[PDB]
């Protein structure tokens, strides 16, 4: 075939790989920040559910 | 962290009931029937405030 086919195929491939590399760097940074802080959906370790607490008079005023 | 506040001994002075437990038990039913309103007010205040220092009166 002609050179334009290989030229444009290489251009598309280069775009795909560059986007993938940038996405991988962003993923690593996001993971590091998320584990360090814990304010995102990832790395949310469970805590005690508050629906288990009994809110009723307890035979003693001071709980 | 902080200082606890405690009422002075003059605030805790009151005419105590100086009868024994058997005397109290003998008239427990009539005492509960007649003296119900102050007792219930005190007990509701005790359960709502959750603090002995807010229920002296």
């Amino acid at each position: 075939d002609g050179p334009e086919k290989n030229y444009e195929k290489t251009m598309a491939i280069l775009q795909i790989e560059a986007e993938k590399a940038e996405l991988r760097l962003k993923e690593l940074e996001v993971r590091r920040l998320m584990r360090a802080r814990g304010d995102g959906p990832w790395y949310q370790y469970p805590t005690i559910d508050k629906a288990l607490i009994d809110h009723s008079p307890k035979t003693t005023p001071d709980n | 962290p902080g200082i606890v506040e405690l009422p002075t001994l003059e605030d805790l002075k009151v005419q105590e009931v100086k009868v024994s437990s058997s005397v109290l038990k003998a008239a427990a039913h009539h005492y509960g029937a007649q003296c119900d309103k102050p007792n219930k007010e005190f007990m509701l205040c005790r359960w709502e405030e959750k603090d002995p220092r807010r229920c002296l009166e």
